[PDB]
């Protein structure tokens, strides 16, 4: 006769059970039918961190399987702007063309990806509704002003480095209005692209398509999305005389905090958020008995990072509304019949 | 060859720290202090750069 | 392996020359490895390795 | 609808040895019929320990009014007044009933062996009380510590 | 191909949000089945795991020259410190959340850095 | 391989799933396409109803034995000796042939697995197991049938909710 | 490490 | 409006209206997995699981089996109504949690 409705309880050399019980059916009372304002009650958004290109808001009381879905919904389908075709007129460079395509559909450009359309199967003109140009036409000559050195900005160098700075969009259409002249730009200016020797020359035009990370990674807009459930750390017995800074090593170290309440110490558990499981209080086989570390049951942790096409915080808006927009495409599909 | 623009495993672009990393192992910073000045936390991300070859400075030695 | 097999390219003409774009050096090595500068020709890639059964379809040899 | 009704006490946690993970084999004895009772009983949620008694039931339908039970699982039933006297309740079928080994001898003691998906009972003792069991029978075995 | 003969084929190109992902926001890229250890006792990848991702970590260089790590002085002690001095476990596993259901699976994961060659035989040839 | 790991530590003896991974976890190895599914009664029905990792393979069993056909029953040995849990030294108790309640006894009756772990010797090359039954009494395509299904059921079970690795701190 | 104070 | 993008449905064995095979185009794990989650809920359902049918194929299969009376394409219907709800009100809550930490860090 105990319950725990709130922990996923964890030893060494397995994790207990894999279950969350709450679900209709599971429990004498405790059975659910999907209360929605239980739900709309329970559920809070806290965010720890939003710099420009991160967040790490909390979305607590909420399922794996929705944070899961939120998660596979701005790795693989909230929509980016990338380069897909390359015409290249002249390329006396080292880095081939066909690598130096591949090269150029890794780079994130700031067009926002909302205010374009997919291209029709088909479509390889392109028009100002769906594609942006960006032209890389870059030569290297020796610098006539130099004298016997050997440094190559110095000497050898007029464009010796081919960086983002040197690709240059044409406007397409009326494109050149809606957008001001610094807003469609490529998001980093230095990432090198290639590099030129006197004589060598790059010439080249670059149209970007809208897509999702899902056909490929290149139009994903997130370096990573994933999310953590939160640690929860309990002190069994009141560690005190040197065992609590020996417990206070076993952790990342803000999670126990060794207070000193009299003249011996206390170890108490000020942070569990900042643990990092690595279980390795269980290799002292006698603190492995004083604590029990486990999850908390539906309160999360995210972490989104833009790569720089959109902020954060309008990345998991869109993720949601994505989400949003299948729900709803279903459920017109379903009541066309 | 050249330094790869996106992380394999992650897509963290890494492309545009390639010069400001050879310019803090320049200044006197191990391999762990510039990795972490430069914003590579996950591993995943650090083995791109620590590990990498530059081999586009031997192959830009060749007569044009 | 499929490697960097030499630097003169345009300059060979042999029959077959699998090259690879961008090798890295080894993090874990013998000491050998840098005896014999063996990183002025590369051969492979770091990659972040799970020994897990996941899937279904990495089995009996399979990756 | 009850097959059988006692009060034991555990006198054994896991005598042979074998352990697995969330599950504890109890060696109780009844009291007033000394009946022999090993019981596999999931221990996450539903702790037993030494010397702990409990009233155990074992029957063939929950509603205690005749109705039969239909083989099918509502967790939706309207019928409410089914027993939950009891803390812990299971539900598995009676696989093995063996008389005992001792010939010459009365030794008209069966030994019936339930099995509950993976959790094993055999229920020891005097036929003339386990009568109401027979291999391939559904039956429900409802428990409530004292 | 590993640097310890642990050849095998490309079989599935895993989509990158139905794989594992760990507690650090990382996904791995190769998924190596662990039935391939027992029979053929290849221990040295097993440590070439955790001494890359010791590397990795720290951003130093470890030797791997046979006959320098003996039964006094062990190489899993040696990289299992490294590893715990990082933040990380010292037996290397690292436990991973599954792409598909979204759940924290029961069994830690023992995951890390190695060095994969490409061969030269492809279905293009054959 | 892993079916083999995964059958072994899914029909052991403490493994409970809730309604919901007991589900998904029979629709994924059936994938059925036909009729509805016979789903079977929660062993645990009270603190929690819970079901038993034997109920989910035993209702995959249920479903793939062709409809006119009544479902087998089978007696034999599993393959891992009931000695490998002998965690702790055995005591005696006297009435108990320990063997007669033992993971080492597979008993399927009606269908339904009532105990055994099932490892390779069912599911495996080894005759007179579960599949070597099926092929017996319902023909070859049945086992094959069997066989397609299990896989599919011992890949979801690690793919969702259990993890397969080999680490050092088992060479250890 | 602490969400908004 | 796609005709095959979204929805075939295959009546089980003498098309059973209590229990429904659902094939979605174009979906992964992501709304399977949500949507059976939010058909779990409904007590009026008996089984509900999706599966993918082929990593080749962009597609996954519903199964609904329901109890006696309903038809199975309300408790569908009902756990797609109810996902976009969720989703409704995650969406607020976060925008609303946004706004006030942006609020809360730039007067201090
Ligand atoms: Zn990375």
């Amino acid at each position: 006769v105990e319950e725990m409705r709130s922990r996923v309880v964890l030893g060494e050399f397995g994790v207990r059970n894999v279950h969350t019980t709450d679900f209709p059916g599971n429990y004498s009372g405790y059975d659910d039918a999907w209360d929605q304002d239980r739900f709309e009650k329970n559920f809070r958004v806290d965010v720890v961190h939003m710099d420009e290109n991160s967040l790490e808001f909390d979305m607590v009381g909420i399922d794996a399987a929705i944070a899961n879905a939120f998660r596979r919904i701005l790795l693989a389908e909230v929509p980016t702007m990338a380069v897909e075709k390359v015409l290249v007129y002249n390329n006396t460079s080292i880095v081939q063309d066909e690598i130096l395509a591949h090269r150029l559909g890794l780079i994130p450009i700031h067009a926002d990806p909302r205010l374009f359309e997919y291209r029709n199967q088909g479509d390889e003109e392109g028009t100002e509704i769906d594609t942006l140009q960006f032209r890389l036409q870059v030569r290297c000559t020796r610098n006539p002003h130099a004298a016997k050195d050997s440094s190559d900005p110095n000497e050898l160098y007029v464009n010796h480095k081919v960086y983002t700075r040197h690709m240059t969009w044409i406007p397409l259409g009326n494109q050149a209005d809606l957008f001001p002249e610094g807003t469609i730009r490529p998001v980093h200016d230095d990432i090198l692209i290639a590099q030129l020797r006197p004589g060598q020359e790059i010439d080249l035009l670059m149209h970007c398509v809208k897509g999702i990370g899902k056909d490929h990674a290149k139009f994903s807009p997130v370096a990573t999305a994933s999310y953590r459930l939160l640690p929860d750390i309990t002190l069994l017995e009141p560690v005190e005389g040197e065992a609590a800074e020996e417990l206070s090593r076993c952790f990342s170290p803000g999670v126990i905090e060794v207070q000193e309440v009299q003249g011996k110490k206390v170890a108490r558990v000020a942070n569990p958020r900042l643990d990092t499981f690595s279980r390795e209080i269980f290799r002292n086989e006698k603190l492995k008995k004083v604590v029990r570390l486990a999850r908390v049951r539906d309160h999360y942790i995210f972490s989104v990072e833009s790569t720089g096409v959109l902020p954060p915080d309008v990345l998991v808006s869109e993720a949601i509304k994505v989400l949003m927009g299948k729900c709803r495409r279903f459920l017109d599909e379903l009541d066309a019949v | 060859m050249i330094i790869p623009v996106r992380c394999f495993t992650c897509g963290k672009i890494v492309g545009n720290k390639w010069e400001a990393y050879l310019g803090l192992l320049q200044a006197e910073y191990t391999e762990g202090d510039a990795l972490d000045a430069l914003g590579l936390k996950r591993y995943c991300c650090r083995r791109m750069l620590l590990a990498h070859v530059d081999l586009i400075e031997k192959l830009l030695n060749y007569a044009p | 392996t499929m490697g960097f097999p030499l630097l003169t390219y345009q300059d060979r003409s042999d029959n077959k020359l699998y090259r690879l774009q961008t090798p890295q050096s080894p993090l874990v090595r013998p000491s050998m490895y840098d005896y014999y500068d063996m990183d002025n020709y590369p051969i492979g890639t770091n990659a972040i390795v799970a020994v897990i059964s996941y899937t279904g379809y990495d089995m009996e040899d399979a990756m | 609808g009850i097959l059988f009704e006692d009060i034991f006490d555990v006198k054994d946690i896991d005598p042979e040895g074998k352990k697995f993970d969330r599950v504890s084999r109890l060696h109780c004895e009844s009291e007033s019929f000394k009946m022999d009772l090993i019981l596999d009983v999931n221990i996450q949620i539903y702790p037993v320990d030494l010397g702990d008694k409990f009233r155990l039931v074992i029957a063939s339908t929950l509603y205690e009014d005749g109705t039969l039970d239909d083989g099918e699982y509502n967790p939706t039933d309207d019928r409410p007044s089914r027993a939950d006297q009891f803390e812990y309740v299971m539900y598995g079928k009676v696989y093995r009933i063996e008389g005992d080994e001792t010939s010459t001898e009365a030794a008209t003691r069966l030994s019936a062996y339930v099995s509950y998906g993976g959790l094993l009972m055999r229920l020891q003792g005097d036929a003339n009380n386990l009568h109401g069991f027979e291999v391939d029978s559904r039956v429900y075995l409802l428990m409530k510590k004292l | 191909a590993s640097r310890h003969g642990q050849k095998g084929i490309l079989s599935r190109l895993w989509p990158a949000e139905d794989m594992p992902f760990t507690e650090s926001g990382m996904v791995p890229d190769i998924l190596f089945n662990p039935h391939g250890f027992p029979s053929r006792m290849t221990i040295g990848m097993l440590i070439e795991s955790m001494a890359g991702k010791s590397a990795a970590l720290h951003g130093l260089c470890h030797d791997a020259t046979p006959f320098i790590f003996s039964e006094e002085n062990s190489a899993l002690e040696y990289f299992g410190e490294m590893l715990k001095a990082a933040g990380y476990n010292f037996y290397g596993t690292e436990r991973l959340y599954s792409g598909i259901s979204g759940l924290e699976l029961e069994a830690d994961i023992f995951i890390g850095v190695v060095y994969y060659q490409r061969l030269r035989h492809m279905v293009s040839d054959k | 391989q892993d079916h083999m790991v995964s059958g072994a530590s899914m029909t052991t003896r403490g493994c409970f799933f809730t309604r919901e991974h007991y589900m998904e976890l029979v629709y994924r190895g059936l994938t059925d396409k036909v009729g509805r599914v016979k789903l079977l009664s929660p062993s645990i029905l009270k603190p929690f109803p819970l079901w038993t990792g034997k109920q989910v393979v035993s209702t995959l069993l249920i479903n793939i034995i062709p409809e006119d056909h009544i479902p087998l029953n089978l007696s034999g040995k599993a393959k891992i000796t009931g000695k490998a849990w002998v965690k702790e030294t055995p005591r005696s108790v006297p009435g108990f042939n320990p063997d007669s309640m033992c993971e080492s006894q597979v008993i399927i009756r009606e269908g339904e697995l009532l105990c055994g772990v099932l490892d390779k010797a069912h599911y495996g090359s080894s005759a007179y197991g579960l599949v070597h039954c099926c092929y017996e009494i319902y023909g070859g395509e049945t086992s094959g049938k069997v066989l397609t299904c299990l896989a599919r059921l011992f890949t979801a079970y690690l793919q969702l909710y259990r993890g397969f690795t080999l680490g050092v701190e088992d060479i250890l | 490490g602490n969400p908004p104070v | 409006g796609e005709r095959k993008t979204a929805l075939e449905m295959v009546q089980a064995a003498g098309t059973d209206r209590h229990c429904v095979t659902f094939v979605l185009h174009e979906e992964d794990h992501t709304l399977g997995n949500s949507l059976r989650y939010m058909i779990m809920k409904n007590p009026e359902v008996e089984f509900c699981g999706y599966t993918t049918t082929h990593p080749s194929e962009s597609k996954i299969n519903l199964r609904i089996q329901t109890r006696g009376t309903l038809p199975a394409v309300e408790p569908f219907q009902r756990g797609l109504n109810e996902l976009m709800n969720v989703c409704q009100h995650v969406l607020d809550k976060f925008e609303a949690s946004i706004k006030d930490y942006k609020d809360q860090k730039a007067s201090r």
